[PDB]
């Protein structure tokens, strides 16, 4: 569309500012499109379960809420990703390199099954073939 | 002025460089707290059961085997946790609130690393909206359950005290305290006068002490004794003398 | 320098019955300025803190109406003696 | 910065109070050069909040520079009264209130902030003078 | 739906109900309008119930390299039979993977259940990888079956080879604790002993005495472990099963060379008494460090029969007699007083890796070894013996490229693990008398990132190639651009560098040498430069080897490592030319080495040029004795040699 965006081409639009801005209204399309029906998730959904509700929160966007949702389980690993993401990079290699150190040792198999997902989600790696095949 | 001069598109940087190059009474106390840190009293890593002892293949190894015969985990779940690998932990956030009470980041990062503490890595490795996270922070630490030194600490990267690790105050350490709790409070107030922060961010308002405590009284509390008395550190003289010196009451 | 808290309760509870002494006193001593300017800016650091007293008990919470009822009419009374 | 004063346009708009609105326009007006569009979108940010130290010494010497010592008197009161960060106001007020008894109490103030103050003992010698 | 399709199919998978799944999943499949994942509970089911075959076919034309369907139409086949078409499948089987010593266990026990047939495709595998217990039970099952189907020579051979083979396989890696698994396998390789050696008393013609002997030592070793393992699975590495380990490394260590030099490789002998006599050094070094002890062993612990009976029992809980089917007619006399050497050492170390190509638990155990007697492993040797042709270098050190594999590096990594492992180990409650604990007992050295690049190396060497891996740990290894690793590990690698070039007589080597030396030391510098009671680099993640209170050069040492810096950039300028403003430089080091260097400088310059230049000379010499005086053996040739010459081409000059 390349429409008026609040005057984004002020003075010299510098490639990369007009791309970052195009990506942000883009992903503020993605959180206006999926909002219904995330809402109908949160409805559905009784107690709160972080393997699920975790998710569904996540890919919708609006970590405000999540962190509200949040108060049962005290974490907030993530709130200090999210809302700052200043080392992001650093930050979740080191996450993904605890994760599977942890993976290394033949434990976390008695913690809830697709916790581990919700941690894949936040590292990076899209499919996780564990040691017991899955 | 350069770096006290900013736009609107200036990232919270360079806002923050326009506030350490403008404040002088509070760049002042950031040197006064970097003091605090500079006279560090540190337990050692290689000759203390800090990590010495607490140096596991990986944290609550021990609860783990018990399992088999994050800090959500027992967040989440009460009753499972395990004594040894609590007393391991107890020893490890010891460790912890004294190398960074005494300012070692990196060196207290190397310890959660070597030891690989999932909570410790990820609670503490943000480079720097932001005020929502501090103020996530500052509400998990109200949040009870979790260790005494770990909460203080954690309050106090958030800008609120505990008293649990804050129970072991000295004169100089409260005085760290007292004067990055003015510091902190006057840096959200800079921001909200500089409004690049977002709305959204300050989620509890109140439940962050956003106000300031001026000088004198930061050394007023500081002086003034659980006790309803005079600090026997502030009556002696030397701890005095640098203090007038630095208070710049000094003649 | 000592009392925990002592800034706090204290001050209010001081300045409370130190104003209402003042402005009686003043009233029928000829009202002089000066004492009124030092009433004035009592009165307002006196709202300001009415705000901030913390509820732990009903009782705490009565005593703060009670406060701030009266010193809002001190105040209106002020401002009447003062301005007009 | 135009589009900078568009996102504050449309943060003044939606929350029409717009005190940090105000605060922050009216100081891109002061940065660039509109005084006085700036002077009056600065007593617009004042009347939404009463916080504002910028606010504070732009409106004060505004007043104070074209003459009105009366406003002058007004925003130093103001802002110093309401003391959540200001500390030079009640020197204005002092002067003010030598410029029309009462300046005795804010001469023995600022007597008792800034002892070495041959001006504030002038102040204070001045409201005492034959 | 799929995921109604594989939910039912699953769910009677977990419920049993294969004919159920195989129902509902068929149709489903039959159907296709989007489904694959039906056919393998499908084939199950059918394996379940002539019929099976079909969707094992299925299973195979979609991927005939697939071992679970495989197996199950051998088996089924086998039943539309039994050792026929088992033994046909496993042979189709072998063929289309022979290497698998799985497989050839499969044709062999088919075979044997064609018997020299399985004798061949089982002894193959068996000498293939000697890592297996269940190819040689299945060999000695094939034996006995060979020998009760029939109710010599080459057996003979054979049996002490197959029989150390399982023995050392279930010790080793079964991790057995010292219990019946390791005694027993012992135990019957002592009876191949005791009956070899009285029934065939082999000639100097044949290799039956020979390879007897190769397995005498092998035997004696292994004798000396299990003592060792018996200490470490009871309690902890025992004081009263140690001299007892030196007497069996003593009694392997001191068999005699074999070596025949004229099909039939007495090359297996040389090379195994190779592998032998290198552990058996190690480890006569490191488990008596202290003299006055072998000869106390020959004296004491050995006698006509009270030694053999305190070795027998031990080994043998109370299963073999004395004089019947033991240790008893053995003789041990024979042996005197001769330690292994450094160079001997050095042989047998080449000769033992032989078969230990590339191995990072191998590579950690020897350097380790030779770190714990205190010199640096003879490395370059066997870098240039395992990977033959990889440059010592490369063109930039300034940029992180994986394709560049160095072999300088690759000491350089390997002089890092063996830093760091001796000090994890050190750490990990060594604060036992063994240090060690010889390569098949001790447990791990390495850790998983170093595994993770040493394989990953491998591949890169000696080949969807992944080689982040490479990049990554080449950046932490060439000190450069965002590294983890601290001062202490490229100090310690200048330092074997600096040792092991300098004492180098190639020209281009040396060059190339003291370059990267200066490489390490100018990029050390900048770091310990921020120590100011502020950290030394950003440690998110431990990047191979995190330590502390070792790591942290504190404040003091700066002085002498600018120092020993200067001397390492003015040493790479005076192997290269400007021999001058070497002469300058090295009058800013105020040590010995200065005055050693300008010493040597100025003889080398003028020993035919001028005179009253050595004065100099007499007066670097005087300075060098006024420092000797204290006891300064800080320079690398003492100077028991390096005054007295001097001093008198000075006294010749005076």
């Amino acid at each position: 569309g390349q429409l008026k965006e609040l005057e984004a081409s002020l003075d010299e639009p510098n490639e990369y500012v007009r791309n970052l801005e195009r990506r942000k209204a883009f992903s503020h399309w993605l959180a206006h499109t999926a909002e219904e029906r995330i809402e109908e998730e949160v409805s559905l959904y009784g107690p709160e379960r972080h393997v699920e509700a975790v998710f569904s929160f996540l890919t919708g966007g609006r970590i405000s809420d999540a962190c509200r949702l949040a108060q049962k389980s005290g974490d907030h690993r993530l709130s200090l990703l999210l809302s700052q993401m200043v080392g992001s990079q650093e930050m979740r290699e080191l996450i993904s390199l605890q994760l599977v150190d942890w993976n290394k040792l033949q434990v976390d198999h008695y913690i809830q099954e697709e916790r581990l997902r919700v941690f894949c989600l936040l590292s990076g790696t899209p499919v996780w073939r564990s040691s017991d095949n899955r | 002025n350069m770096f006290e001069i900013a736009a609107p598109n200036a990232s919270e940087k360079t806002i923050v460089d326009k506030l350490f190059q403008r404040d002088t009474l509070v760049r002042q106390s950031q040197l006064v707290v970097d003091w605090l840190e500079s006279i560090a009293k540190d337990e050692v890593g290689d000759f203390s059961d800090n990590i010495e002892y607490y140096a596991k293949s990986v944290y609550w190894e021990n609860t783990l085997h018990t399992l088999k015969q994050d800090p959500d985990a027992p967040i989440r779940q009460k009753l499972p946790l395990d004594d040894l690998d609590r007393e391991d932990d107890i020893r490890l956030l010891k460790y912890l609130f004294t190398l960074i009470r005494a300012g070692m980041t990196d060196e207290a990062q190397r310890l959660c690393k070597r030891c690989g503490q999932a909570w410790r890595a990820a609670t503490l490795e943000g480079w720097k909206y932001r005020c929502v996270w501090k103020t996530c922070c500052w509400r998990m630490a109200e949040d009870e359950q979790f260790n005494k030194y770990e909460r203080a600490i954690y309050a106090t990267l958030s800008g609120n005290l505990k008293q649990l690790l804050p129970v072991c105050e000295s004169w100089e350490d409260t005085v760290w305290a007292h004067f990055k709790v003015m510091v902190d409070s006057l840096v959200e107030q800079e921001i909200r006068a500089s409004i690049i922060s977002f709305n959204e961010a300050n989620e509890l308002p109140r439940e962050y002490l956003e106000a300031n405590w001026t000088l004198d009284s930061v050394f007023e509390e500081l002086q003034a004794t659980d006790k309803k008395r005079v600090l026997e550190e502030n009556r002696e003289h030397y701890h005095i003398i640098q203090k007038f010196v630095i208070l710049a009451d000094v003649d | 320098k000592h009392i925990q808290d002592w800034e706090t309760a204290g001050k209010v509870y001081l300045d409370y019955i130190r104003v209402i002494d003042m402005l009686n006193l003043i009233q029928q001593d000829e009202s002089s300025g000066c004492e009124l300017e030092k009433l004035h800016t009592k009165v307002m650091s006196l709202c300001k803190w009415v705000e901030l007293i913390h509820c732990y008990t009903a009782k705490d919470r009565l005593a703060q109406s009670e406060m701030a009822k009266r010193v809002a009419n001190i105040l209106r009374v002020v401002l009447s003696l003062q301005q007009p | 910065i135009q589009r900078y004063v568009e996102n504050a346009q449309n943060s003044a708009s939606s929350p029409r109070e717009k005190s940090m609105k105000g605060f922050l326009f009216a100081r891109l007006y002061y940065e660039a050069k509109e005084y006085e569009l700036a002077k009056r979108s600065v007593s617009s940010y004042i009347s939404v909040q009463e916080r504002d130290p910028k606010a504070h010494r732009f409106l004060g010497q505004l007043f104070e520079i074209e003459g009105n010592v009366e406003k002058a008197v007004g925003c130093y009161k103001r802002s110093l009264e309401l003391n959540p960060t200001q500390k030079d106001l009640t020197l204005r007020i002092a002067e003010l209130i030598c410029t029309l008894g009462r300046a005795e109490y804010w001469v023995e103030r600022a007597s008792k902030l800034f002892p070495g103050s041959p001006e504030i003992y002038r102040l204070k010698e001045q409201l005492l003078s034959g | 739906d799929p995921k109604a399709h594989r939910f039912l199919g699953q769910l009677f998978e977990i419920e049993g109900n294969v004919e159920k799944a195989v129902g509902c999943y068929k149709r489903s499949l039959e159907l296709n309008p989007t489904q694959k994942d039906l056919t393998l509970r499908i084939a199950e089911l059918i394996c379940t119930l002539g019929r099976a075959e079909y969707w094992v076919e299925r299973a195979s034309k979609l991927f005939p390299g697939s071992p679970e369907i495989y197996r199950l139409k051998e088996q089924l086949l086998s039943s539309q039979a039994g050792w026929n078409q088992l033994f046909d499948l496993i042979q189709a089987e072998l063929f289309a993977r022979p290497n698998d010593v799985y497989v050839n266990l499969k044709l062999v026990d088919l075979f044997l259940s064609r018997l020299e047939e399985a004798v061949l495709h089982c002894l193959k595998p068996e000498r293939r990888a000697l890592r297996t217990d269940i190819e040689w039970c299945s060999c000695v099952v094939r034996v006995f079956k060979e020998y009760l189907a029939s109710k010599n020579t080459n057996m003979r051979m054979i049996t002490k080879e197959l029989l150390l083979a399982q023995c050392d396989v279930v010790f080793l890696t079964l991790s057995k604790k010292d219990v019946q698994k390791s005694k027993e396998a012992l135990e019957r390789f002592d009876q191949a002993l005791l009956s070899v050696k009285q029934s065939v008393s082999g000639t100097d013609a044949s290799d039956l005495s020979v390879t007897f002997y190769e397995m005498r030592g092998h035997y004696y070793m292994h004798a000396g472990t299990l003592l060792l393992k018996m200490a470490q699975s009871c309690e902890v590495q025992w004081k009263a099963l140690i001299e007892p380990a030196a007497l069996c490394y003593l009694l392997a260590y001191q068999v005699p060379k074999p070596k025949s030099k004229p099909d039939n490789g007495q090359g297996f002998l040389e090379e195994l008494a190779f592998d032998r006599q290198s552990k058996s050094g190690h480890l006569l070094l490191t488990l008596s460090h202290g003299k006055q002890n072998f000869i106390s062993e020959i004296i004491e612990t050995f006698a006509n029969q009270c030694g053999q009976s305190i070795l027998l029992k031990f080994l043998f809980e109370d299963n073999l007699s004395m004089q019947d089917s033991f240790m008893g007619s053995d003789d041990i006399s024979y042996v005197e007083n001769r330690v292994p050497d450094l160079s001997e050492l050095s042989q047998h170390d080449n000769g033992s890796l032989r078969i230990h190509n590339g191995d990072l638990q191998h590579l950690t155990w020897l350097g380790l070894q030779w770190h714990f007697l205190s010199t640096l492993p003879p490395l370059r040797k066997w870098l240039k013996q395992i990977f033959p042709r990889v440059p010592q270098e490369t063109s930039r050190l300034e940029s992180n490229i994986p394709e560049s594999i160095c072999l300088l590096d690759l000491e350089v990594f390997l002089l890092a693990v063996v830093q760091t492992s001796y000090l994890q180990l050190q750490d990990n409650n060594t604060t036992n008398r063994p240090r060690c604990l010889p390569l098949p007992i001790c447990k791990q050295l390495f850790t998983d990132r170093q595994r993770s690049w040493w394989d990953a190396v491998y591949s890169l060497i000696t080949k969807a190639k992944l080689r982040s891996v490479i990049q990554h740990d080449l950046t932490t290894l060439r000190a450069q651009e965002k590294h983890g690793l601290q001062p202490a590990v490229l100090v310690n690698w200048a330092r074997g560098l600096h040792k092991t070039g300098y004492s180098l007589n190639s020209f281009y080597d040396q060059k190339e040498y003291m370059g990267r030396c200066v490489h390490y030391w100018k990029k050390l510098l900048p770091l310990l430069d921020l120590v100011k009671q502020k950290k030394s680099i950003p440690e998110p993640v431990d990047p191979l080897f995190k330590h502390f209170h070792n790591k942290d050069i504190k404040v003091s040492e700066v002085k002498d490592l600018e120092d020993e810096a200067c001397i390492a950039f003015a040493t790479l300028d005076l192997v290269d030319g400007k021999t001058e403003d070497a002469i300058i430089a090295f009058e800013s080091v105020k040590n010995v080495v200065a005055y050693w260097n300008l010493a040597l400088i100025y003889q080398r310059k003028a020993e035919e040029i001028e005179n009253d230049c050595l004065p100099a000379e007499e007066q670097e010499e005087f300075q060098e004795c006024l420092l000797k005086c204290k006891g300064f053996l800080k320079m690398i040739c003492d100077e028991y040699s390096a005054y007295p010459s001097i001093a008198t081409s000075l006294p010749v000059p005076v």
